[PDB]
């Protein structure tokens, strides 16, 4: 009888730490989930500005030629 | 809504079905054009299966479908099927009768004749439609764009389209048309990818193919210099979860698809490149009106949304193409509803009055109605 | 002594999921701080390319003038 | 059982005192989490044999004896049968369906029968079965607390259903399709 | 012995390992690729057990060894104990030391790029083999039945392979793989054996139903005409004692299993049937190309050996191919070792010097040399 009293004092404390885990846990995940969505944003843009300037140092080199 | 009465805007292709309600600028509910039955035979009792899970219940659950598509770019397989295709359009997401509002469907560019008067006879015979045209494709994104001087290229999944029209539709040919687009590259994933101990082996996963395609996929500016490159694991392959679970390091596998767009020798097919057509169709016209054309390029559709498709051609042009004055590409950085955008213009005017086939007009000239005026 | 076990049952229960929940909310968490890190450094590389590619748009500008 | 408890000077011989086997079984006997742990645990005489003073006047101090034999329950090696696990066949039937069909499979498990009754039934499924499936969505086991009668709800059901008329036999549809009238209409 | 030095033959496969002397024209001694350990842990002590029971030692006694097949088509469950398959193979059937004679080993088509160099690692590195190539499964065939101007198709219990070799391998793809064969007909029949009584529950035994499948069962020409006949107990019924002693009266049993052949619906698998891919890869090639094709078909493998295979072919091609031609298939009544009597050519050849890999080439190229030099 009681060790029927003390075995949910137990129990108590491990739905509240998962509760609380939980809670963040889905939180961070979310965070995450619109962190990464910028992060290949970023990296689309970076591909692209990448793209750029590899062109204009190709049409530079031409006018420079053009130039002389 | 104590404004006018009877009208609406649509388009569909390979990919979505594009619609909305009366005198909209996007679209509202657009959804997958599928269509099957059941592999599974659905609990045959937990509902007697029919419904072949066509819309968003489709899409959702893939598994238990056996996704067999009706409109191959051009021919249709089957036509009993797109009977209830069009019964889930107009009754469930548009909520809108047919007996009241018109309709502006697309045209696919050059489609068989025989086709026209079978469509007309599901519309006006059954579905009551006093008032509808088939615009085609290409020439309504024209007015959209803002553009009057240009060459359009509109084209996504369903058939490629080289349409020369900046002052004039309907005439000399240079026109023309390709199978190769969107399901081509959804079906040939699955070849190449058994290398690589993955296999997308029936139609219901093969869609996903697409999906993942269309978020990480790029094209190769030079695949000799990317060759090399493939010793160094940064630029390659990158983490990609599945949502079931298992991860796939796509790297060499997204540039090496895409090069059979410019390269269609991949696929057995003598085809020239997207570039070379190009030209096919500019020799025709006059000699005193490329300049004008290289001025603009009016780049369309969901196919030209890859990372490496505007800058590509643009070397590849010059190269076989005049080299005096400058060369620019109009590629609407959201090109894909091009299409829409300019329906949704055709749609407002009056002037379309004189194209659409009214009811009577139907019975006056027989079911050559639609080839007897339009063209 | 059988309602004993039910809720010594639950105990393991509440206890299996909170050290796993806690468990992956902290490896979760540590991940978010990489991620987050990744982020800044990515950000600022598209920075630099962004003002790089500019510099270069008022430069081939110039250059083409001068041609001309 | 009356095989290994043969080393434990106890020994079930007939049949007729068999089916106490099961009785005694289904009051008790657990599965044990890991077989390893578990073993150094046996020095520890206490989560072990328990007095079970049996009806006519034997006692049985069983302790180990409660998990082992429920180990071959996903072990069929220890009876000579290369059937797979539990948890392997449901691999078998699972990769036959379509590939996008199973994140949702794994969402619910309708793990049914009084076999799934034992103490460390539930738990010890979503061990092994994580392991060997994708690791991305969440699973859960739909083990109903009391899953041996499942079949009868059920059956209650499909009993006051009028559309189960297109289901049964009738008396002249027997006469009229010889004795194959039950595989000729039903499957 | 006084003529050459260096030569030899082999085949591996789903079925059989075959493999002879030098300059053979048939094989020597083939044996079931099998493998296993003892579920019986075989009297410990009357030997450590180990040998998995590998060979015609493994195959008599089937009893005590828990038959874990490594390659099932295409995918390898483990490398670890194909080291003692090979073993066995050079060193006690054929007699003949690996760091000295050739070898000609098959290759499963579009086999994972990983694979590859793993087994060059196996030979080069620890059996050191200084020539030898892995040719490609049907390609061989078609060179020893004397045949240029065909299409192969060419599967025993492997994987299914629709191979349009007539001029050219190894351009568009125009082929399929399918994991539909041999070992797919050894695991459903206990399935439906279920409702008879009997059922081959273990993996011993289960070996056994292709031996009985295959001196028996057969194909049905027309289900329907053949449901109204199973009254008749005479065509149907056979007594079959089985070696042990336990009568199979098959007869329904016979030609209800191969029916899945032609209907993969049986089995869930939206894989067309061997009919409708044979249509997918011709439709590839050009329109002026198939008026041959249809004169030779090279129907190859084990698998073509049941009664009732090559007369339902022509049932159901002549049906969606085009009708004007005579449509001749070619089926060698023995087209199970076409594979092999094409090995014993390009074994004879000279010209294959330009495709093996010699030891030197392999140190100088990496890893790669495999998929630098070949294809
Ligand atoms: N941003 C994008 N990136 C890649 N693919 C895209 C993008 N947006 C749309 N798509 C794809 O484009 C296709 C639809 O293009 P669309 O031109 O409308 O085709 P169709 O006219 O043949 O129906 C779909 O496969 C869709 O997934
Ligand atoms: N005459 C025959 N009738 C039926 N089956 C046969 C016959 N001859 C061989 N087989 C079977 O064919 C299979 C071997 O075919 P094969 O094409 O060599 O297979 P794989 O290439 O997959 O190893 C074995 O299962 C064998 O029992
Ligand atoms: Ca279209
Ligand atoms: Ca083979």
């Amino acid at each position: 009888a009681r060790k029927l009293v003390i075995i949910e004092s137990d129990l108590e404390r491990a739905e509240e730490r998962a509760e609380l885990s939980e809670g963040k846990c889905a939180e961070l995940e979310e965070e995450l989930k619109t962190v990464t969505n910028n992060l290949k944003s970023l990296e689309a843009q970076a591909e692209k500005y990448s793209q750029k300037e590899d062109k204009y140092e190709e049409e530079i080199k031409v006018l420079s030629d053009k130039l002389k | 809504d104590e404004d006018e009465t009877t009208a609406l805007v649509c388009d569909n292709g390979s990919g979505l079905v594009k619609a909305g309600f009366a005198g909209d600028d996007a679209p509202r509910a657009v959804f997958p054009s599928i269509v099957g039955r059941p592999r599974h035979q659905g609990v045959m009792v937990g509902m007697g299966q029919k419904d072949s899970y066509v819309g968003d219940e489709a899409q959702s659950k893939r598994g238990i479908l056996t996704l067999k598509y009706p409109i191959e770019h051009g021919i249709i397989t089957n036509w009993d099927d797109m009977e209830k295709i069009w019964h889930h359009t107009f009754y469930n997401e548009l909520r809108v009768a047919p007996e009241e509002h018109p309709t502006l469907l697309t045209e696919a560019p050059l489609n068989p004749k025989a086709n026209r008067e079978k469509m007309t006879q599901i519309m006006f015979e059954t579905f009551n439609v006093p008032a509808m045209y088939v615009a085609i494709q290409a020439v309504l994104s024209l007015y959209a764009s803002g553009r009057t001087t240009g060459i359009v290229l509109d084209s996504g999944d369903g058939v490629t389209h080289n349409v020369p029209i900046y002052e004039g539709y309907a005439l000399p040919h240079a026109i023309m048309r390709l199978d190769l687009a969107g399901r081509d590259l959804t079906d040939y994933l699955m070849k190449i990818l058994t290398e690589r101990g993955y296999s997308f082996v029936t139609t219901a996963e093969r869609e996903i193919v697409r999906d993942i395609k269309e978020k990480l996929c790029y094209v190769a500016l030079d695949f000799e210099n990317e060759m090399a490159t493939a010793a160094s694991s940064s630029s390659l392959e990158k983490s990609y979860e599945l949502p079931d679970g298992q991860v796939i390091t796509i790297g060499n596998e997204r540039f090496r698809c895409p090069e059979t767009l410019f390269q269609p020798s991949f696929i057995g097919m003598e085809s020239a490149g997207i570039h070379e057509t190009t030209y096919n169709s500019i020799m025709k016209c006059d000699i005193d009106i490329r300049k004008d054309l290289y001025a603009n390029n009016v780049m369309s559709g969901g196919t030209t949304m890859y990372p490496g498709i505007a800058d590509r051609m643009q070397k590849e042009i010059t190269a076989l193409a005049p080299s005096t004055m400058k060369i620019k590409i109009i590629a609407p950085p959201e090109r894909k509803y091009s299409v829409w955008i300019g329906g949704s213009i055709l749609a407002s005017l009056s002037t379309f009055q004189q194209m659409w086939i009214t009811k009577q007009e139907y019975d006056e000239a027989g079911p050559s109605i639609v080839h007897r005026k339009c063209f």
